[PDB]
């Protein structure tokens, strides 16, 4: 949602398997969503509904 | 995912056979069209749904070997 | 079976990187609790058959509708598979006492629980009935940490099943 | 697609789209500059939640 | 991936009897001597990047080639996999360590780098050499005890060497 | 992926002509008896639970190596699969009997299911015994008429026999 | 291969319940559909060469400019495979109405039709004329439901040619 | 929002980008022949409900009578009150469904969270499966022919989505 | 997946040692005949559509037996994807010949493609001489000198024949 | 911030799940271990400029090059800024070690940190030997318990440097 | 390696599409400027041994705090390893030349850059005035269009190492 992403939050592990390929993008934005900071930029401060 | 049954991943080995090339085919090439063969990597929480989806695109699995044990 | 330190590594994993503060923390503050939970399983794993013969006595009793001919917990079979069933909870309670964390009991029999029992038609109050005379022999069995670790776990499960 | 970004479909209409779904992230995008961290709080109070409300009853 | 704590709990359950005592006292040694294992993966932590550092320097002390122009690594893609992968092994072996037990080290990490590296031809072996060099920075770094209290680590010792032979075995 | 009319105009098809006279006499009584292979299946519907839950008790009534510690249906959530692969394997058949073409059975997951229980380590013998007992409970249910009239159904138990005697060869 | 009861089968299949009562309706439904639709199928097979040529004529004679030096169909060959392509396409409105779906259509002529007219320079308003042209001799040939289907599904096919 | 033949028609050809092909019109057709038979047992269904709830009531009785001794849940004037209130509710959406010829009314109506209200409630649906069995008891002789077993499909989706 | 400048610079990288004077004068030679080179592809992608089409009539006159019924391009889109498949063939030609170099045809397209086409059935042999087709139609509208400048492109013509020849041999 | 609690917090609302007994007893190992971390902090509190101070002759030992003009360390206002950087860091380790975690810290320096180096070329290599420095003190400052957990706090910190 | 035109074929290949126009411009754009950047190949080709010594010189130089035992420039390998690695960065440039691309110069040193140069010690702004030196001799070794493109490969070798 146009939030930076500061560079120290990425996961090297995920991205540098991404980029062998073993996993689809759409893998990748799976572990993604379930990285911490996802939460706490979205599940953290807001409602379910929002 | 972290119980001892949430893990032992599954390699799982997919070709396009022809009923999923011609589900494809109908309902349109929004993708890019890729080979038949392709081997994709799925753990037991989704295991299910994988060749669950795979079915209903008209696929078969070639075959399938687990990563743990 | 799930151990405190099993959700820090698959934690850390899952970040790709190496264990902080927090991580060593928690594996402390496990690693203390363990030998007051050992106790616990200890003490519930000595009194195995008297925790199973006074659920079964207390399932007997709490509901009259359940012993009678031709019902469900009727059955020379049916109460072998209830004593089998019993020390199955029990024997797993003692076995997430162990890991010190509920994963365990929680894949053991948490998983599969509610749509197993309606296929096979188990009331639940049946062993939340058997769980709670466990809970009672359990009070007086323990007193302390391994106590109190006891009755969290015993609860978890209940909840689990209630 | 299993190897495609996923992007803003919105102010396009979508195979068998409510016309809802427009309006509100006309309203939800509001340019590239709006963020949604903790802060703005536009990204913690449900503005869509309203327009929602009508699409149950008619 | 799981602990020695959950094997135990497993082969009891799946023969169906409990933990027998005996097993409980030496879980219970393996928790007094747990705040030893914890201060020894701390050791390793703590240390990990320097272990890194000086283990792949050398790394390319005794092997040049590697970052000579034909070598599997002269690319700088290629060394920076190296240094990753190197990275990667120390972190599981690390997680195998605290966790007192090996396989959840082999679940996750040694399941299928071995047949990626013979695939893409990578040598093997210059690759358990560097796990042995993490070895032995490990044993430098973790036989300090300054500003720890003194004691016995051969039981570590012991396990550290297990968990690094064992992942030298699995990716060669 | 065909159904039995798609299967003969697929012949007709492939033969390059128009259907012939008999096949269209054929596929008539299909259409008629589609009324009674319809009450079957939705008899089989509502009779599915009651299918499930006899085959399974006779099943763990039979034998007693699943539930007992370390079985291939003992941690209460392998039984539970195993409940769920009876139910989707009779749900199959069901598919099949309203559809009069084994093909698109064969192509649900046939062609996978035997090396997913031969990687799973799952029995394939007791897969099968466990669809022949639903086999058993689904005719039993099936011959009964409760609050409907009576009609032919020995060609639609023949059409079920053959249907689930191909669902156990392909399992096992 | 999208029969009606196909898609019961998908819609059954792509999630966990058996067959409702809505599905089981409409094979019902389908399954007295099949009589009408077969007489009107085994009408048209009955009467296949004289309306195959007919319509050929009718393209003609509604399109007789091409007939110059100009039609692709210019040439005793290209005439010939004119009437077998509208042999071709009766075959699969009779496989349709036996079928009860856009089966056969869908699945062979309709996949992919446009991007084919387009590399054969093939007009489809020739096509649709000729449809127009069954339209009239359907409109006598049958009668009823037989006609009212049949119509219908001609009325798809000129769907598809658009 | 319910489930019905002509709603879901409607919602699946949106779906697919398209318009109604011969199936959905066929569909609707068989739709239109098949509510009078619904209509039918809707209808006598309701001219009848005072028996069918009253020997419902006494039916769940007989089958389970430990509820209603002292003590228990189902003692109490207040609860005989809510049982021929919850029953007459279950008839009411049956007939609903008959009407709409299709679950999705009691889909939406009860199916829709009842397992969450039967476990913090203790109600355990065994009673309101004796109730039905004892509708559909009834019911065996209140209708005929096709809008017998149409009303018997409904229940016993509502057994199913109990059980 | 490589062209000539790409990959003259791997072997440039593989011995370690920079470009040869003789190398770079290749590359120039390259570069100043490459416009060359792109009016052809420019001629083939704009002829396209009718090359295909009319090596499709080509194909129809030679062999009826997939017009019948049964032919492996008998259905309408059997045959759709019959035309898109030499439509995606010589489109990979015109890369490679873009490139320069074969390489980039091989790894993006041959791999796959070849148990693809074996598996699906069709006539290898058939579809290599359809690639001739191609050829054929391609050099008919390559030997166009249609509104250029007019010079020499005899290797042009030989490298693309060479092209049609690895991509049908391949194929076949 | 991240503190074991809010962790806690954070994991059982995700699985929409109330607590358990195991992150209780990470909650119950925090309580107890917060009583060495507040004597640390109070250690910490009460040297804070000799800390400051110390550190930054530390920078002058091993870098009084930087110090020469036209480089960084030189000019007075220069280093102002760099005890006054030096000095939130020890305040940030004396929230992460009040905080039982490394939360605080995280957010408010280890969030784009390589960035700002970047951007003013502001070495981490000076940051790792103060803190190194700070390290070497803290060795006699404290002992035990407190001395152990700070020193983990600020050999994160030197590894998120590095 | 990836040249113009491997940009130009993935593209084409990733929408499945016949090359339009802009893509064969780019070729041209490659085409013409190929020869300016062949003389320049030519110039570096000849160049090379003093455009090494002279870097190593001038790092030595304006860094001289490295020079001296005790630290990374001390230590005769030390240059040696410095000499082979300007070989290489300058002949990856030569490569970066005749790909008339950054693609070899990328994919061979431009990869995981920042990780090495902190994973080693190895300081970047020593080889960013490495190439600033390689600026100050092909400042005057050069000229005209291959100097152009030629600063302009070693610019974004030296942004990739800042
Ligand atoms: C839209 C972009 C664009 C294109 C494509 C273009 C065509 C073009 N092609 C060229 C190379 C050329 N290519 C050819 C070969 C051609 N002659 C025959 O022999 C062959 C059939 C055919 C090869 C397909 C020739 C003769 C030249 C001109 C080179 C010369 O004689 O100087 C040249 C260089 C000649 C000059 O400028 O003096 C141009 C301008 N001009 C443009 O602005
Ligand atoms: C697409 C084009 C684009 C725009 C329009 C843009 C504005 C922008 N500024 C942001 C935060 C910020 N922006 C600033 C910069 C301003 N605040 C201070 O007063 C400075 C003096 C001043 C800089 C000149 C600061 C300090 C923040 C952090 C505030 C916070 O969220 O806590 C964010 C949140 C991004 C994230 O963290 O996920 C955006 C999107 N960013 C973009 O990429
Ligand atoms: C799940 C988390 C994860 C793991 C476990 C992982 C390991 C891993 N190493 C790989 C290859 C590799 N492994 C190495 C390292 C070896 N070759 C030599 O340099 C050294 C002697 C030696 C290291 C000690 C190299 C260099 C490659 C790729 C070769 C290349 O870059 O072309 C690959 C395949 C392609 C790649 O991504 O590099 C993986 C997936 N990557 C991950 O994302
Ligand atoms: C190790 C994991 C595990 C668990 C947790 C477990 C419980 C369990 N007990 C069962 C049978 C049974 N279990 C009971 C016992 C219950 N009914 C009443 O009598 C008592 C109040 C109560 C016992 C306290 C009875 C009577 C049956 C008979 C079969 C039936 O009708 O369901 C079944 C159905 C299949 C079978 O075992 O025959 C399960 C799943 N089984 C397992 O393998
Ligand atoms: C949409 C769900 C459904 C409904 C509502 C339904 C009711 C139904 N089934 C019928 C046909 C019938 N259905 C059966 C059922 C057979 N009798 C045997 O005992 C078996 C138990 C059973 C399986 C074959 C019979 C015998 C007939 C009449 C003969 C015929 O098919 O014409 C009829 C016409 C008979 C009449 O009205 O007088 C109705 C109303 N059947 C359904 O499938
Ligand atoms: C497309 C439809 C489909 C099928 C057919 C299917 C079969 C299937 N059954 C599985 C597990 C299982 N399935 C069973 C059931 C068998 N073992 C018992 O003894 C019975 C005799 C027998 C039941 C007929 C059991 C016990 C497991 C657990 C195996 C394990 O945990 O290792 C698994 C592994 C993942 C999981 O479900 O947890 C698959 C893929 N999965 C599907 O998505
Ligand atoms: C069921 C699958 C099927 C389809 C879709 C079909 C139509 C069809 N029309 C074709 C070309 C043709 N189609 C026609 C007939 C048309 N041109 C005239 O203008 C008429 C107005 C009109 C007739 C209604 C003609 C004359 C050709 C020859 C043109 C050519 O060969 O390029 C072809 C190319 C194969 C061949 O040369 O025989 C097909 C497949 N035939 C089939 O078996
Ligand atoms: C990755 C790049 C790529 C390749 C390599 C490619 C070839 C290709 N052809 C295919 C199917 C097919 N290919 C053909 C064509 C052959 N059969 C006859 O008609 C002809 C003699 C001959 C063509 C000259 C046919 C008919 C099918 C469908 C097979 C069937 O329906 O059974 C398929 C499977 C799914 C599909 O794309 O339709 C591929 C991948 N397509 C691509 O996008
Ligand atoms: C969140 C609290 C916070 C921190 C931690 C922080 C660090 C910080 N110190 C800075 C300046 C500085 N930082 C230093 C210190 C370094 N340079 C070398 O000389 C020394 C060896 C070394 C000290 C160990 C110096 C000299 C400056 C002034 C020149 C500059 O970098 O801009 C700057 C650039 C802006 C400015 O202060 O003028 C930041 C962001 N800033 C903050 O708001
Ligand atoms: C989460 C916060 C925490 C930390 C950081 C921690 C480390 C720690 N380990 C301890 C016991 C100890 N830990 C060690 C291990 C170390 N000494 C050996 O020489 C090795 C260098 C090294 C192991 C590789 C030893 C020898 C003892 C004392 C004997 C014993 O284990 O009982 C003690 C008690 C001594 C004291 O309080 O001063 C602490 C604080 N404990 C904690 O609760
Ligand atoms: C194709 C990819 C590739 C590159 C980019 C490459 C250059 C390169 N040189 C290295 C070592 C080195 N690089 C230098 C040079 C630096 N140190 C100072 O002396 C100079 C001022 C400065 C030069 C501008 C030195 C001295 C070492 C040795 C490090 C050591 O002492 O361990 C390293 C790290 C490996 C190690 O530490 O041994 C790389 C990646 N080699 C490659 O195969």
């Amino acid at each position: 949602g146009n939030t930076y992403v500061m560079e120290s939050e990425r996961p090297a592990t995920a991205e540098s398997q991404l980029r062998d390929g073993r996993i689809t993008v759409r893998g990748f934005i799976r572990l993604l969503a379930k990285s911490d900071t996802y939460k706490a930029r979205f599940f953290n401060p807001a409602t379910q509904t929002r | 995912a972290i119980t001892t049954q949430g893990k032992r991943i599954y390699k799982i080995t997919v070709s396009e056979a022809g009923a999923y090339a011609t589900n494809k085919h109908r309902t349109g090439y929004r993708a890019p069209i890729r080979q038949s063969n392709y081997t994709l990597t799925v753990p037991y929480d989704r295991f299910l749904p994988e060749m669950i989806r795979l079915h209903q695109s008209g696929a078969k699995i070639v075959n399938v070997t687990s990563v743990i044990s | 079976s799930r151990t405190v330190i099993t959700e820090v590594i698959a934690t850390a994993d899952s970040q790709g990187r190496f264990l902080n503060s927090t991580e060593l923390q928690a594996a402390f503050g496990r690693f203390e609790r363990a030998v007051p939970a050992i106790e616990a399983a200890r003490a519930l794993t000595k009194n195995q058959d008297a925790l199973v013969k006074g659920a079964v006595q207390a399932v007997f009793k709490k509901f009259p509708y359940v012993t009678q001919p031709g019902e469900k917990g009727y059955g020379d079979s049916n109460q072998a598979k209830c004593a089998r069933d019993i020390g199955y909870y029990l024997r797993f309670i003692t076995y997430s006492l162990v890991a010190s964390g509920t994963g365990p009991l929680d894949d053991y029999v948490i998983a599969g629980l509610r749509e197993v029992n309606r296929a096979f038609n188990l009331n639940p109050l049946w062993y939340i009935e058997a769980l709670n005379y466990i809970k009672g022999e359990t009070g007086k069995l323990l007193s302390g940490q391994s106590k109190t670790e006891a009755l969290l776990y015993i609860d978890h499960a209940i909840n689990a099943l209630s | 697609g299993e190897d495609t970004v996923p992007f803003f479909r919105g102010f396009t209409s979508q195979p068998g789209q409510s016309t809802e779904a427009f309006n509100r992230m006309v309203t939800l995008y509001d340019g590239y500059a709006t963020s949604d961290s903790e802060w703005d709080r536009g990204g913690q109070s449900a503005r869509l939640t309203d327009s929602l409300a009508r699409s149950t009853m008619d | 991936m799981n602990d020695v704590f959950t094997r135990a709990i497993a082969q009891a359950d799946l023969k169906g009897s409990f933990l027998l005592e005996s097993d409980l006292d030496k879980l219970a040694s393996f928790a007094k001597e747990g705040v030893k294992r914890l201060d020894a993966v701390a050791a390793l932590t703590n240390n990990a990047p320097a272990i890194i550092s000086d283990a792949a320097h050398k790394l390319f002390a005794e092997q040049q080639e590697l970052i000579q122009p034909g070598g599997n690594a002269y690319p700088h893609r290629r060394m920076a996999a190296c240094l990753r992968d190197m990275e990667i092994i120390l972190r599981y072996v690390s997680y195998a360590l605290l966790a007192g037990d090996a396989s959840v080290l082999d679940d996750r990490c040694l399941n299928g780098l071995r047949e990626t590296y013979n695939a893409l031809g990578t040598p093997t072996q210059s690759v358990a050499r560097a796990v042995q060099l993490m070895k032995d920075a490990a044993m430098v770094h973790l036989k300090s005890t300054a500003n720890v209290t003194v004691g016995d680590c051969s039981s570590l010792y012991s396990e550290a060497a297990t968990y690094f032979d064992k992942a030298a075995a699995s990716i060669a």
